[PDB]
């Protein structure tokens, strides 16, 4: 009676976090066009038309990025995705043979007075007792000499093997959703301003988030998801220069990038059954690759970001921008993909300004390579074949990364310059508001009354 | 109106207690192995506590009572405010270092005695 | 005599209704992955509707009744000929655009009210 | 005291019969495929007899009775010494060439008649 | 049992190429004593007398 007994309830909402594996799911159309083959999104359990989202009430929660397990899950699978898409297409060992050449003739007749290197060597034919003579082109960023016509070599035949790209597979990213299995939930909170960590007042749960386009780029995030109405800054340990600086913005700015010289190709056979593609001959003028940008808008957003950036550095201090430092090229330039080729743009024509506290187009030069040591790995490398036609791609600039300098205490008007050279943080830039959790249905509590026998 | 999945988890007991069906209606709703590891994991967590519910004399009954009384060394809060001013997230952390004593004492209290008396009352 | 698996599926109701056990007795009866995909698929379809039966107040009972009456906007055929002159293949296509209204109204009709009244009749 | 898993298997009936919970509490407790073959095998043996118990009118009841009497051509030993001087390892080999007659006659004895009379006693 | 190798080595590494770092025996410096093993005598007598009984 006035003693109380116990009862058992099943399926009551509580959660305590954990970590498990995940899976991916995205299609509406892309398997039907497919270009007969794409980088491996092949079955992937195609998604749902109308996703589910439930707003929550009277709930707070601690939120911490930089410790999410999900970013390493996106790190590990793309590595396993990349080589698996690259492996069963055709190998080539016997290319890196000795070679001698000099430059091309109207290389000196252009704005691009640089490096073309009309070149030639011996190569085995389909029959083992026959050789053949070829004639081809290679940039100086893909050739280096030994220390007579001083003989050359490819860049890192001295380190690892080289495998050419498979001729039909595209590299263009498709949006992907990542979705959690049963007995789990994903939490996102929908505040406008979000300065990295801490509690969040209004949360909600979704089985699987919006699409992420895995673009491979440095110093400028492109085709990224856009922020809310106001620009934000994110970090770990500002006033401790070891880590990097992430900034997201609201007004996207255009960029146009082209390659003028359409420079037709040829194809011979290594044999048996190794159809090797190589660079043919060029016809027409020579203009090197470059990109345009709207000037006044770039002034406007840079004036926008410096007003926001000042709050974490006092009031009356002076901010100066600078170019990259040096070392390898791959942290200096802005590298990205477009149409199946890889550009390297100098971007020194942006971070050249000081700032005092009180229809034109910037043309920046770009260069191209043909051998990539992607994902900071040593042990493999890929060769990309050239593509005919004139390529042209447009994108939205959305999100730059920054790095401090040395100096002294808070008096000497600290500066900034780009850099970074990592790829994990770019996914940390766009998974900032998600975390996994596991439900627990079982509960027990005392009730008032008793049980019939 | 249907509040939805994990709906009133910030609310109090009596609001949350009346809607319990939707937690079960959502509970079982190269890249082939990692998908297949998920479905064998999802079937494992569901089937585990299911018989652990079924051993307690409650087969498919979502809410059910039992026989064992409450040892008052567990909590001291009497009846009313625990149904009226706390959440389950507040509740479950509060009684955490008890459950191993709870579950073992629960199961033998019914399903040893209440079957043996069943084997003696249906006897005669 | 035992007619066998999927036996009287062309017959009428009352012949088919009396023999229902054999549908359960057959329900769970490089080349390793594709076999293993079958067994995880077979366990998935069986375990899905099992709790979906179990949520309806019918745990292991093969045939069971309930509480909700029949809305006569569903069918108009009264009692006799539907047990006497149609097949289940004739039946299931005929009532197809109803079942989502049926299943949701079924489950809360018992297992919200009939447990809350159970929590009030076993109360006093 | 808790004797433990597979504890009194050398003992007699009445000692072994009173402790049956622990057999269920332990029943579901490159090198990824062979582990994964184990868990799909373990879930298969458990889920198989579970519904085979559930078809017999015993859903989650660990011990339950039934309706069918005993044909005395099966055994002749009357009541007392079989509970007092044999083991289950002695028992199960002794009645081995009977079980197929047992299981089929068991299931239709309840769950054909006892549901049809249920459909006729709850009728009026 | 104790077992040793006295004449250790110094080693060199040559590249087969592309990317096949081959290792091989370099040169030896010092004396040469071949590999061997010591064993306690009387205990080996004792266990052999033990096993034959
Ligand atoms: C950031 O986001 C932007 C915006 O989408 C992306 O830019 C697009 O990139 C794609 C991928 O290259 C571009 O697609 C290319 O379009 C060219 C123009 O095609 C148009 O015209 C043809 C008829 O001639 C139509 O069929 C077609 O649908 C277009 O309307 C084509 O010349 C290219 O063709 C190549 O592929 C096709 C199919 O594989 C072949 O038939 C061709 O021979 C050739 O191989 C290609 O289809 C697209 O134009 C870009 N712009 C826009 C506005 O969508 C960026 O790629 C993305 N990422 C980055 C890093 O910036
Ligand atoms: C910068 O890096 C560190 C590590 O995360 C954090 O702050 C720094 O920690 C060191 C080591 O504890 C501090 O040194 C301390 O100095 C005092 C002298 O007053 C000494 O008594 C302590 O025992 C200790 O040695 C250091 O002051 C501190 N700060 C800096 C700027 O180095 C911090 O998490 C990181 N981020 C920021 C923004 O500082
Ligand atoms: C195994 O048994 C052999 C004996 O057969 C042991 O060999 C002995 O090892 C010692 C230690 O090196 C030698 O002594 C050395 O002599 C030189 C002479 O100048 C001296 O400069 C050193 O300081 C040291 O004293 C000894 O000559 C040698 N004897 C023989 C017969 O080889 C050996 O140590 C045993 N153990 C192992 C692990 O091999
Ligand atoms: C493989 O070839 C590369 C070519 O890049 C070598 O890198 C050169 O190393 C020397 C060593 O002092 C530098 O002076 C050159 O500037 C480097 N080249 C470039 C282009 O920067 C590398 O040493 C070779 N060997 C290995 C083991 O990597
Ligand atoms: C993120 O923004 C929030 C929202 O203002 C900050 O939270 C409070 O900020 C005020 C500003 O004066 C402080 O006085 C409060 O103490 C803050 N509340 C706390 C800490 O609970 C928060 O400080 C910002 N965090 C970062 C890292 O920028
Ligand atoms: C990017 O900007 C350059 C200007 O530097 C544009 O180049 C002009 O293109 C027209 C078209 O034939 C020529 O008549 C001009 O002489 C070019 N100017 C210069 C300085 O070369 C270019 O069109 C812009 N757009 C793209 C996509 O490259
Ligand atoms: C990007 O362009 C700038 C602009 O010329 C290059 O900076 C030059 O660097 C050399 C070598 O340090 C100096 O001698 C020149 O004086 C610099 N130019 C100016 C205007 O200061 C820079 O090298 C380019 N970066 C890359 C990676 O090509
Ligand atoms: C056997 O190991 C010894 C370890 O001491 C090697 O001798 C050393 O080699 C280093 C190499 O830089 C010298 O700096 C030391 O002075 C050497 N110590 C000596 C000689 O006592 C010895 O080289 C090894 N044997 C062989 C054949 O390489
Ligand atoms: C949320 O909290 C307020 C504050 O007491 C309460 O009145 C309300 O009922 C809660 N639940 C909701 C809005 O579902
Ligand atoms: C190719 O082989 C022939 C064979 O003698 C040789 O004369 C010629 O110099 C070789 N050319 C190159 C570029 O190795
Ligand atoms: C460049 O494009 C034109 C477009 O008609 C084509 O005719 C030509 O073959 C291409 N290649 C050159 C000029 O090398
Ligand atoms: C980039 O190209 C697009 C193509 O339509 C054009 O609309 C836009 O004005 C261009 N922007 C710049 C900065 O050249
Ligand atoms: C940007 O515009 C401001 C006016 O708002 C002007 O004072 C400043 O000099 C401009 N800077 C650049 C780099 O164009
Ligand atoms: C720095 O300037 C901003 C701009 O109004 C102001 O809000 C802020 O309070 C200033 N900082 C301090 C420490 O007063
Ligand atoms: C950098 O700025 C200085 C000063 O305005 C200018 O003289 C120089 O040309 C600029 N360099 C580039 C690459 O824009
Ligand atoms: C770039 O930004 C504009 C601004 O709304 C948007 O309409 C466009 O879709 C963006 N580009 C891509 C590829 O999303
Ligand atoms: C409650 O538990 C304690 C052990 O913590 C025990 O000593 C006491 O006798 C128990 N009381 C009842 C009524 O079971
Ligand atoms: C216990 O009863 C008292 C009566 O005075 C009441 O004030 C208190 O809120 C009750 N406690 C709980 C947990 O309901
Ligand atoms: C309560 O639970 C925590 C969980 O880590 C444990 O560390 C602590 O010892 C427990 N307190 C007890 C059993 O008194
Ligand atoms: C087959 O259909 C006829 C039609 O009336 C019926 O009389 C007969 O009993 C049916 N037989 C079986 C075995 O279903
Ligand atoms: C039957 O369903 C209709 C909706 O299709 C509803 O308007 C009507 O009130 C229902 N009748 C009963 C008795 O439930
Ligand atoms: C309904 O009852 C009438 C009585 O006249 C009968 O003729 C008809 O067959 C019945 N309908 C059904 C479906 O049994
Ligand atoms: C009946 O079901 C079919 C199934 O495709 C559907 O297309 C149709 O719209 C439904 N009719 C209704 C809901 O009235
Ligand atoms: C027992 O089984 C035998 C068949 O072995 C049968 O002939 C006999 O009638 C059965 N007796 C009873 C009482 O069921
Ligand atoms: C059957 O009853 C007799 C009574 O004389 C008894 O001696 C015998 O032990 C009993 N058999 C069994 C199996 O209990
Ligand atoms: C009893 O079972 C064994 C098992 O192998 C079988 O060989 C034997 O024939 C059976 N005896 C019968 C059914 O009489
Ligand atoms: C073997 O070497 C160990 C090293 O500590 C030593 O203790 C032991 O006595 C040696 N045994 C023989 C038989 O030499
Ligand atoms: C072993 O020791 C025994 C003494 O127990 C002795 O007689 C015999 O000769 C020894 N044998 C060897 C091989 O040392």
């Amino acid at each position: 009676a006035e003693n109380l007994w116990v009862t058992v309830y099943y399926g009551v909402p509580v959660w305590k976090d954990a970590e498990t594996t995940l899976f991916c799911a995205s299609d509406a159309k892309a398997y039907e066009t497919e270009k007969h083959n794409v980088w491996a999104t092949h079955a992937c359990v195609p998604t749902d038309p109308n996703p589910q989202e439930i707003h929550l009430e009277n709930v707070t929660e601690e939120f911490n990025m930089w410790k999410n397990n999900m970013v390493e899950q996106m790190h590990e699978d793309i590595i396993s995705l990349w080589d698996q898409s690259l492996k069963p297409c055709v190998k080539l060992t016997p290319l890196c043979v000795t070679l001698q050449c000099t430059n091309y003739a109207p290389n000196l007749l252009s704005n691009m007075r640089g490096e073309l290197k009309q070149c030639s060597f011996n190569m085995t034919t389909e029959l083992r007792d026959k050789k053949q003579k070829v004639y081809s082109l290679f940039y100086r960023l893909d050739v280096v000499q030994i220390n007579s016509n001083k003989e050359y070599r490819l860049i890192n035949c001295n380190t690892s093997a080289i495998t050419q790209a498979c001729p039909k597979v595209s590299f263009e990213p498709i949006p992907i959703h990542y979705c959690a299995p049963a007995g789990f939930a994903i939490l996102k909170c929908k505040d406008k301003k979000f300065n990295g960590t801490g509690p969040c007042p209004s949360v909600s749960t979704v089985q699987c988030t919006h699409g992420i386009k895995p673009v491979v780029s440095t110093q400028l995030l492109l085709n990224g998801s856009l922020a809310e109405e106001e620009v934000i800054i994110r970090s770990e340990n500002i006033t401790n220069n070891a880590k990097n600086i992430l900034v997201q913005l609201n007004t996207p700015v255009q960029i146009n990038c082209t390659r003028p010289n359409n420079n037709t190709v040829k194809s011979i056979r290594i044999g048996p059954g190794q159809a090797f593609y190589y660079f043919g001959d060029i016809i027409g003028d020579i203009r090197m690759a470059h990109c345009n940008v709207s000037k006044a808008t770039w002034n406007e957003t840079l004036g926008k970001v410096v007003k926001q950036l000042r709050k974490h550095f006092g009031n009356n201090t002076i901010i100066r921008f600078a170019q990259s430092s040096g070392g390898d090229l791959e942290v200096t330039t802005h590298s990205f993909n477009c149409g199946g080729e890889f550009f390297y743009c100098n971007t020194s024509g942006l971070f050249n300004s000081t700032w005092i506290s009180n229809n034109d187009s910037i043309v920046l030069p770009c260069r191209i390579k043909q051998i990539i040591n992607m994902w900071q790995r040593i042990g493999q490398a890929m060769y990309a074949p050239p593509i005919q036609g004139v390529i042209r791609c447009v994108s939205n600039i959305t999100g730059l990364i920054l790095t401090r300098d040395g100096g002294s205490t808070n008096s000497t008007t600290e500066t900034f310059r780009p850099g970074g050279g990592d790829m994990r943080d770019n996914w940390r830039s766009e998974l900032y508001k998600y975390k996994v959790v596991k439900i627990e249905p079982l509960g027990v509590a005392p009730t008032r009354c008793k049980r019939r026998v | 109106v249907s509040l939805g999945f994990l709906g009133a988890a910030g609310s109090t007991m009596g609001a949350a207690s009346m809607t319990l069906t939707v937690q079960a209606r959502n509970l079982l709703s190269h890249w082939g192995i990692k998908q297949l590891q998920a479905r064998v994991l999802a079937v494992e967590h569901y089937l585990r506590d299911q018989q652990l519910l079924g051993i307690w004399g409650c087969s498919g009954k979502l809410i059910c009572c039992t026989n064992v009384p409450w040892n008052s060394s567990w909590s001291n809060r009497n009846l009313s405010e625990i149904w009226d001013n706390m959440t389950w997230l507040q509740w479950d952390k509060e009684i955490s270092n008890y459950t191993q004593i709870i579950y073992g004492l629960l199961e033998e209290s019914q399903n040893q005695q209440e079957k043996n008396e069943q084997d003696l009352l249906a006897l005669d």
